[PDB]
DNA sequence: GGCAGCGCGCTG
DNA sequence: CACTATGATACTT
DNA sequence: AAGTATCATAGTGCAGCGCGCTGCC
DNA sequence: GGCAGCGCGCTG
DNA sequence: CACTATGATACTT
DNA sequence: AAGTATCATAGTGCAGCGCGCTGCC
């Protein structure tokens, strides 16, 4: 008759049904008298079960993100309000989840409850990015809230290095670059350009991350027997504007373009391949103990750096998904430059009229067969149309003088052929000859720009394509890819963040409401829930491919 | 002439300045000297307080002078000279040793000490020398950051204070502590760690020789400014190491070198006053002076809650500590919109008062 | 065991559960095997029942809003896409709803199935208003879609004039100025400033409305017996920017300020009370048959008019709810003008610095006790704080010279005392002495501005307060109010309109998706549904007022 | 000289004009005369086409001249004179009767007829006289709207056409109908209502005396322009009263006053041609002329679907109707970006070609 | 030796 | 060569 | 008549900065 | 007699 | 003196 | 221990136009 509360809790989340609506449906089928879903007092018992902070290591949830006094304005507290977790409990509660997966994951060997025997080598990733223009409330105070929010989350990818000579991957979380495998850590209302605050909220999380990393742990008193793990991370969701203003460097660059190598702006040459690692801190001190702007000024700098270098592990950083936007802003720009017979990238007073008019003509012509409404701030759906295997002739159809047309399609064709390296979730398990030839293939692709075009602008992502990808995937003890290591799982999460706040969560008080954003957003992404909900068997129709016909319909 | 009117000085129209209306006086710390070369009014009458109202980093723009002439206040210059590697809310101490003169310009040495960090959110003990030199119609600057290499007897880096000294090579006093968060500290940083120590700081030889005394531990977050002319220096309240016990003050505390012909006999005393109500400090800053007495602001322009007393508010307190019958009265309180962030402007044997604020860019005048 | 489909259809709408989510919950409790809600194939049978166009008068739904050819571009078709209904079917289907209400509404007389005996006199209202900045799709064409949408809906208020000498109101729809009693007629994507299109979509709806109005109808072959009605309407949701650019007149005015009277800009006098009615059309023709800009130029004009006067019944128009915004922009402006000692409303080069600085001071001071984040485009929640009985001292606390302070609070106190006339749903059933003295009371209120202030600006809504309210409520055969005749039910409906489109309805094709907006938005507001759903009895606690204590908690 | 190049004329930089780049040639209708007073180039060489390229209401700004000089095209003036009470897409007919001259300026009378409404979305028969007068360096305007009061034998108001006439007081021809929606009409307005009538329109006496003929009913939406010099006038296709049958044309239709010394013997004939492919009209407008032949544009710059034939496209068709062996050839087709909205510029005994477009503000030249 | 404009390109 | 989201409807079961 | 599959696409990544010239001091 | 700026106030 | 929407929790049943 | 009630507030109303001066022709 009556039911299981975990079934109801799994039922609620895929609806994104707010709590009062579930109470209303419970009351309706109660008043009609149907043996049905559980009451919410049966829910909020086990709602505190899945909250973090219920394990041990190698009691109030939802801690305030200020953690100092109120009545004494001696510290200049910056304008920020939000809720965070302790990071280690957030690691451990996710570790409680995949325990049963490891049980069916320790196959072809077994020997499962052997604690000092088989130590599991897991590896994950994290990152943070800001927001823009979320609504502001009454706030009853004497200082505003600057419109924006910070979020910090982290995923889980692999769990096998330290295994046998038959070192075999046993769990990959098959999506993996998405929502519903992103566990939240930090939500706060703040701002990051006149920043002041990342050292208040995000700073101590990284100072905890240093104590986390590179250590054998045990999920202490898990469930009956324990289970050990070796935690490893990979910080690469820190896309370029975040990269340098807290990785010490300077954003637009104009002297050193990469946050991995040392390279001149004006080099379209073969390679750099240098891998600066944490040296810059020492070159802070030489600027700090001697003549801040007048010592070693553009003299010893492998790369310019103002501050003393927040978040730590700088030998690993690139994104994949957040390069298609700059690749599109590169190639559509090149097509516009080709459209009117101009040269020398600029907006000169007798050239930019031709440039803007040809760009408007390209916009209307691309509208007459495809879609481009906006002009600025390209979207990834507009990116993927510009690299699909079809529609290549439609992107060049106004370009006369067909030799330039053939070369312009040929460079894009090289780009399609060699684009499959990144935004592939697992290379080294596919396309491995392309993986072992991609450096020479990308040198050829830059060579095609080198001879058919005298322009050669090298923006901040071409140097992250024609180098820093072959050796990056090739590198030992990393992961061996960039695609599954990307940063789209936060961004669709940001699509949820307005959606879980703008008329979803507690309203009427800012700090009391953002906590209820974070609580249900933590409950949204437990795999223990999504394995228990929405898991049925659809009616089979012989793999939905063919009777013997009709690849479509 | 003490007890003079408000003088809300004239605001800036942002017509030839930056896009701030000069309202960026929040979190600022500076010095000022009555000094020659009237490069802002070449007149045979107008003696001029020369000044550089910005000496900060993350508080504002990097550095900036002001048109404090003889009487009135306007703009005269806009800098971003030595653009912001500088300190957070720290101190702005006594002027450094003078240099050999030049035909047309005069030399200045500024010491900066203590403060937060805009990048690490922790302690900092940035001992900083800044060379300032004023010729007519422009100036120059040089930066001399000195970390702990040249430092001897390094004091603990800490939150906030002011610093006073005899004009050359002598004692510089009483920083204010932080309950700093470190690795494995983030829960319950409402504890109480203490030093409460004298330290004589030679300006050239970077050495914090701590002067011997059985240490009065509490009350190091605010203080006053050292006075000449049968000298004295006073500390005022504002802290109980915890952020949980208030600092309702009814007495003062004199730190003074006793026999000032040498630098010896460092003692300590407290003197209760003719207390008007209670609670000398509104958990904020006054620190200013006068010519035979003190000028002590600091009260709540907005009544943030005192913990035990419902006393503190925006009025002026003036202490008659120079009199052996040490009493407290008031000047007629020019209850303008000011409060809670004041910086000083003194003069010997006369009353000439200036001041700044957070964003109500104005002038406190007596 | 199994259930009623109307119960399920009522269950879905208060959730705003999208159709696939209901299919998902059906599949989940089906796979768990619980005798529960109906399948969606049981829904879409009776989903076509409640659609309009299932009655007769005195078969495809969802008609296209172009209704001419595609292959022949001879007419210059303007950029518009949307779906409308035939208006008369939309009247009749709502008439089918309240039939059972009339059955229990014909009380103390009875004689219910007597068709030529008791003719029911109903009366209603309508109106339309635009939108702003809704997302644009690919559209696969050679012309854009200008970002915006038009909506047109209509309510139902009263149903009794032609009854006995004991003429008694029998049904009032108790909310009534809200959503869930608004039935849609027109949704379209268009624009109205470089308009062209209101004569295409809205125009024929009004040309149908002329054939609708002032006629005894019968809801032909209703349910067993028929039922007659006498339809009457009242077009007043047409707030000021809509009022004149299709009521012929000129928006800012500066010579004639009211769309009911003829009045000079510079008259703060006693009254006007003139009631121009449809005369302007004749003064179009005298400008049309003679010297368009050089005949009767400011000579015969009771009011300036360019065009030949779209939508008809111009003797009735004002709003109540959309005056609080201009009243707040009046009174906060007056308080700012009082704050610094200035005169003569302007922004003069030596006065507007004082004005802007005092306004910023008032903004920060009101922030230190209440809430005002924005500056432009006031909201009604910010309006109602400025007229609440408390907080009056906080709005004047910076104003020194306490005689002006007392007068400034006194004028607002008159405004609170006499504000209860409008935004009351039914005067003539309450406050009737205020109703019979409000003209002299408002003359006194304008007299208070007259003597304590030498400024006297008369904006376009003070003339709609100190006149045109007493006689408007007093007028025979109207309704007898303005408050329940207001225009807020559309605007919260606009809050639903993004909400039913932005990731709710059909997506991928604009015209096919906006139809599914309109269909579910028509299904959202049937009273036959909301009487069948969410109607339970809460557990009583003796009227939730007192045991004998505690008016709060 | 026929068969001359493209001449994409020089665009406007919006530096001294409005914020449209002169791209508002969509939905425009105007006239132009080779006429004296060279007020745009006072030179003893440059004969100048005087022009007013805007004569509309809801299409664009109200009225506007253009810098069509002798050879080149630029801007020379910007008007909003008599700011928009005017007509929708209507016609722009033959010039009115001349007035007594003045020392320094010349007189013009413009007739406007037919069109939609920007306010009612229905028919309109706005017979409109506009007085135009050109002095150097400025002009003037007067408006004379005449509704049905002065109208005698009122024709049915209707959609679209052009109008041609002998230069004074004679026949003005062949409007194009609307399937207008009225009260109780809104469902299935794809019907077919017809007049298809001659009507002689005296310009002064407002009387549409319908000329006697057994009426050829179909094909009244487009036409050509009347030709002098052994005169003729031709109608071209574009309609089947329904919007559902195409107008794939392989022949023409001559409406001409037979013996032009009087105005008599109104007959009708059709002549099949040396047809190149098919489908003379792309359901759009050509209507222009030449000196011994026609200049007929009109094709699809963008291939909107012809109903039965997949024929029509943007090229030029030139008809040799003046020859008794009436044939059709092509000039070398200057396949620019143009198409689907052209307006004429003719000259007798010589080829001088101009034209406008929708928003590709250019020049069609032969 | 600055120095504050254009003037724009980098990534948002 | 992100995934997750929407509602008819044509084509299997 | 039940049940997927397919069709096309929206959602969200949303200003500082640092050059490189320039006369121009 | 226009006439196109400020210059802003009306209602959005 | 619009209504409808959100989630604890204090106070009734 | 079940059930309302209370607490505070977000949501949405989101550029044309028409004066009234002005020298300025
Ligand atoms: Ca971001
Ligand atoms: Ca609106
Ligand atoms: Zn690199
Ligand atoms: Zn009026």
């Amino acid at each position: 008759s009556c039911m299981t509360p975990e079934e109801c809790l799994g039922m609620r989340l895929d609806m994104l049904m707010t709590k009062n609506q579930y109470s209303k449906e419970y009351n309706i089928l109660k008043e009609r008298g149907f043996s049905t879903l559980c009451p919410p007092k049966q829910l909020d018992a086990i709602e505190k079960t899945l909250m973090p902070g219920t394990a041990r290591y190698s009691l109030e949830p939802d801690s305030v993100t200020m953690d100092f006094h109120e009545y004494v304005p001696d510290f200049p507290c910056p304008n920020t309000k939000g809720v965070r977790f302790p990071y280690a409990h957030a690691v451990a509660k996710t570790l409680e989840e995949l325990e049963d997966e490891i049980v069916n994951g320790l196959k072809k060997l077994g020997r499962d409850p052997n604690d000092p025997t088989l130590v599991i080598h897991t590896i994950c990733k994290d990152g943070a990015d800001g927001m823009g223009d979320v609504s502001v409330h009454k706030e009853k105070s004497d200082h505003l809230l600057p419109d924006k929010a910070l979020r910090f989350s982290f995923c889980v990818l692999r769990c096998s290095v330290m295994h046998k000579d038959t070192e075999v991957t046993i769990y990959e979380d098959p999506n993996p670059n998405s929502v519903r495998s992103n566990r939240p850590v930090l939500e706060c209302i703040g701002d990051e350009n006149d920043d002041g605050t990342v050292a208040v909220c995000v700073g101590p999380i990284e100072c905890q991350r240093l104590l986390m990393k590179d250590k054998i742990m045990r999920v202490h008193m898990s469930d009956g027997t324990q289970r050990a793990h070796y935690l490893t991370f990979f910080n690469s969701m820190v896309d370029e504007k975040w990269d340098r203003a807290h990785g010490g460097l300077a954003g637009a660059g104009s002297k050193y373009l990469c946050t991995l190598c040392e390279a001149v702006r004006d080099e379209a040459l073969e390679k750099a391949g240098s891998y600066k690692i944490t040296r810059t801190l020492k070159k802070i001190e030489v600027t700090a103990s001697k003549m801040k702007y007048e010592s070693q000024e553009k003299d010893t700098f492998g790369v310019k750096g103002y501050p003393l270098l927040t978040t730590e592990p700088w030998e690993r950083g690139i994104d994949a998904t957040h390069t298609d936007i700059n690749m599109g802003n590169y190639f559509k720009s090149l097509i516009v430059r080709e459209m009117a017979q101009v040269h020398s990238w600029a907006k000169t007073a007798n050239v930019k009229k031709q440039i803007v008019d040809a760009e408007s003509k390209l916009d209307k012509h691309l509208k007459e067969s495809l879609g481009l409404n906006p002009t600025l701030m390209m979207a990834g759906n507009y990116a993927r149309e510009l690299f699909k295997a079809e529609h290549a002739d439609k992107l060049v159809a106004l370009v006369d003088k067909p030799d330039r047309k053939s070369a312009l399609v040929e460079v894009l064709a090289k780009f399609r052929q060699l684009r499959k390296v990144y935004r592939a979730n697992w290379p080294l398990n596919d396309m491995s000859d392309e993986v072992r030839q991609y450096k020479a293939k990308a040198v050829e692709m830059a060579n095609d720009l080198k001879t058919h075009f005298p322009y050669a602008p090298c923006t901040n992502y071409l140097h992250k394509v024609i180098e820093h990808v072959q050796e990056l995937i090739e590198h030992p003890s990393g992961v061996g890819s960039v695609g599954a290591l990307s940063s789209e799982g936060n961004e669709a999460g940001n699509k949820l963040f307005r959606q879980l706040r703008l008329g979803h969560a507690r309203k009427g008080n800012t700090y009391n409401g953002l906590r209820d954003v974070l609580c249900t957003h933590w409950l949204y992404t437990s795999k223990t829930l999504r394995d228990k909900a929405a898991x049925x068997x659809x009616x089979x129709x012989x793999x939905x491919x063919x009777x013997x016909x009709x690849x479509x319909x | 002439m003490s007890s003079g009117p408000i003088f809300s000085s004239l605001v800036t129209d942002s017509s030839r300045s930056s896009r701030k209306k000069s309202d960026s006086a929040l979190g600022t710390e500076f010095t000022v000297v009555c000094d020659r070369v009237p490069l802002r009014d070449p007149s045979p009458t107008v003696q001029r307080f020369l000044c550089f109202v910005f000496d900060n980093g993350s508080g504002a723009m990097s550095t900036l002078p002001i048109d404090v002439g003889g009487e009135g206040i306007s703009l005269s210059d806009m800098k971003e000279v030595k653009a912001m590697p500088h300190i957070a809310s720290g101190c702005t101490a006594v002027w450094g040793p003078p240099l050999p003169p030049k035909p047309g310009k005069d030399t200045k040495q500024v010491i900066l000490w203590g403060g937060l960090d805009k990048r690490r959110w922790c302690c900092s003990n940035d001992l900083t020398q800044v060379d300032i030199t004023i010729t007519p119609k422009t100036t120059t600057a040089k930066v001399s950051i000195l970390p702990a290499d040249k430092q001897d007897g390094v004091p603990s880096p800490r939150t906030g204070h002011t610093l006073v000294a005899i004009s050359s090579l002598q004692a510089i006093l009483f920083g204010g502590l932080e309950l700093a968060s470190r690795h494995a500290r983030l829960g319950t940083c409402a504890q109480s760690c203490k030093d409460g120590y004298f330290y004589l700081l030679d300006m050239t030889t970077l050495r914090w020789n701590k002067l011997p005394l059985p240490p009065l531990v509490p009350r190091a977050y605010h203080s006053s400014t050292w006075v000449p002319a049968s000298s004295t220096m006073v500390i005022v309240g504002g802290i109980t190491y915890s952020g949980h016990c208030p600092s309702e003050r009814l007495s003062v505390s004199d730190v003074v070198c006793l026999k000032i012909s040498d630098t010896s006999q460092y003692t300590l005393t407290e003197i209760h006053m003719e207390g008007v109500r209670d609670s000398y400090v509104s958990s904020s800053s006054a620190s200013a002076l006068c010519d035979d007495r003190f000028v002590l602001y600091g009260g709540y322009h907005h009544d943030k809650s005192g913990l035990h007393p419902p006393e503190p508010s925006r009025d002026l307190y003036v202490m008659n500590l120079q009199t052996k019958k040490a009493v407290v009265h008031h000047a007629p309180t020019r209850m303008a919109s000011a409060g809670h962030t004041c910086l000083r402007l003194i003069d010997n044997s006369v009353v000439m008062i200036g001041g700044t604020c957070k964003s109500v860019n104005c002038c406190t005048n007596l």
